[PDB]
């Protein structure tokens, strides 16, 4: 048997889709970025709930999450991340 | 046996990869003998894994895993 | 053209973007060096997909030490790289040396 | 109407709420971060495809290769710092020139 | 009476029974309780990570062996591995 | 009776096991994981503090310093690739000739 | 001028330390700027590790943080 | 004696165990990289303790350095280290350059 396998490639494709519609993804290209997500997920989580073990308290939240991205992404790419962290759990709770 | 596979022209054309136009002899043997030292390390660690799997079949994930211990994440199959 | 010929040929292996190592030699390679480091009685399998995953990390690497022995070889004001050369850019990237 | 529509993402924010309970983090998560970290991830993720559809254009083809991709990673020089560590799938290596 | 911890004391009792004439610096004492927490940093960190792996709830004294020896040189993982084991059995005692 | 005590090692277990309890590693933590992993780490303080013993000796100093440890674990060649990357505080570093 | 307050006998002497007699003279501005580049970059991870920690007085725990995080782990301190 | 005496010098505070940068000097370094990292409004204080740990992990790295630079100096068949030569060790080295 086989189980069905996490996969973020359907909303891969569809980004691809927003910025070039005419463009197509190769297999291997698609694999590599799905596996993109995967780690920038575990990199970013493992150093926030360690920084939350480092403030000694229970939960890792926003806050926690912001300061993990910033610290860990090159700043550059941090400005925008956290932008664009900001901006859209702002719109979130803005539901 | 077959470190020797790993053979002179295709080291060179390694190195011409590297961007080289003069390469002497004794490069080649110790080449040899840096990719013993990266192949087996990265098999004991992926051995290991599967091993404490209580698997017989060292796998693909086990082998990005142990690149991953190694410290150098390839990148492409899963992972 | 040597030159031409033999600087052609690096960028055309240079851009492309695939493995380039002999490949049946490889997987026997790996295969023997995990018959050795295994023993008597435990024997390991091996399917398509770790060997590629080896293959892929042993290509960059080497490729890389490659350009950092290249570049000691650049930095004895000549293009010959050797033992000693290569052994130091390696163990001065220290890891295996 | 689904978690990522009220963020206008088109990530799975669900999937990442749930992965970040089997990933075993943290006991206690707060709601925002789920959706925070989707975003980010859905950024980076269009930024480097983004690139390697603008690397395809360079290359005069419409579908994205893992050489496309290698070739912008290795060229942002910030996202070579992100992925520093990485060597990507029949991605290759970059000229001297 | 609010006590702080550390592992200063067990260390300095481990050193006695090395060498009981032997003294110890306060800050040689934090660089080794720092090391013993470094190496249970990494050591748990693998646990959790093969945990995860094979799909685990719990972290079993065997994953934690494999964890030693993936971790440590090979010199240090056989005489870890026998110490290992040996305080097993006789925490197994009562 | 304690579980500490009766572990017979000098590190109290029930402190790794709730240490490794609220360190999130797993959701249940095996008894033998603890006792295991502190015998191991009581191991290699053993190597440090035998090192230190000796070091103590050779430098005539009675109690162990920081210079000492450092020295020691340098020329320690194995455990130098468990601490490659680290190094230690006020320990200078060993002399090169 | 501070990091010209990191005068060149002091770093003549680190480069005695360092193993090496004879240094020229544009080194002492570009250890300089290597120590300027270090410290800003674990200044950074340290400050922010600070400011997250919201004892806004920057900490040991912090720096070490941040060098373990760097990779640059350093003992005596975390302990 | 020049070569004596000086290398006399180099045994001596190779094998001293401590720091040797001049303090108040590294201190107000700090402080001020702090105050220009810093902003209009929120400013930070620094115990004694975080400046040692920051001095030893500077100097620690600039010898680790310093020993690699003189080394790729000695491989140019000379002893003077210069821009270029060490600027290279260091980037060898990989990272900050």
């Amino acid at each position: 048997s086989k189980a069905r396998k996490e996969t973020y490639s359907s909303y891969i494709y569809k980004v691809l889709k927003q910025t070039h519609p005419d463009t197509g993804i190769s297999q291997k290209s698609m694999s590599i970025l799905n596996s993109f997500v995967n780690d920038i997920f575990e990199r970013i989580a493992t150093e926030a709930s360690k920084l939350a073990a480092y403030n000694k308290k229970s939960t890792i939240s926003a806050r926690e999450i912001q300061t993990a991205v910033r610290l860990i992404l090159p700043g550059e790419l941090a400005k925008h991340a956290v932008s664009e962290g900001t901006r859209a759990v702002t719109k979130y709770s803005s539901s | 046996d077959n470190i020797q596979g790993i053979t002179k022209p295709a080291i060179r054309r390694l190195a011409r990869r590297g961007g080289v136009k003069r390469i002497s002899g004794l490069i080649y043997e110790e080449v040899r003998a840096v990719l013993k030292s990266f192949l087996e390390s990265v098999i004991r660690d992926s051995v290991t894994y599967t091993e404490h799997a209580k698997r017989k079949t060292v796998t693909s994930l086990d082998v990005v895993y142990a690149l991953k211990r190694q410290g150098r994440t390839l990148y492409g199959f899963g992972g | 053209t040597p030159s031409e010929l033999a600087l052609y040929e690096i960028r055309k292996y240079q851009r492309s973007t695939d493995l380039l190592i002999s490949k049946i030699p490889f997987a026997r390679l790996v295969k023997e060096v995990t018959d050795e480091f295994t023993t008597k009685d435990q024997d390991l399998r091996w399917q398509s997909m770790a060997i590629m995953a080896l293959q892929e990390a042993s290509e960059a690497y080497l490729v890389g030490l490659l350009e950092h022995t290249n570049l000691l070889a650049l930095h004895a004001k000549r293009i010959t790289i050797m033992k000693k050369d290569m052994q130091l850019a390696r163990r001065i990237r220290g890891q295996f040396i | 109407q689904s978690r990522s529509a009220k963020a206008g993402l088109t990530f799975p924010v669900g999937r990442v709420h749930r992965l970040l309970r089997r990933g075993n983090y943290a006991q206690r998560i707060g709601s925002g971060a789920p959706v925070y970290l989707t975003a980010v991830l859905e950024y980076l993720a269009a930024e480097i495809l983004e690139l390697a559809g603008n690397a395809a254009r360079d290359n005069k083809k419409t579908r994205i290769i893992p050489r496309h991709l290698q070739l912008a990673i290795r060229n942002d020089d910030e996202l070579n710092k992100l992925l520093g560590n990485v060597t990507i799938a029949q991605g290759g290596v970059l000229p001297n020139i």
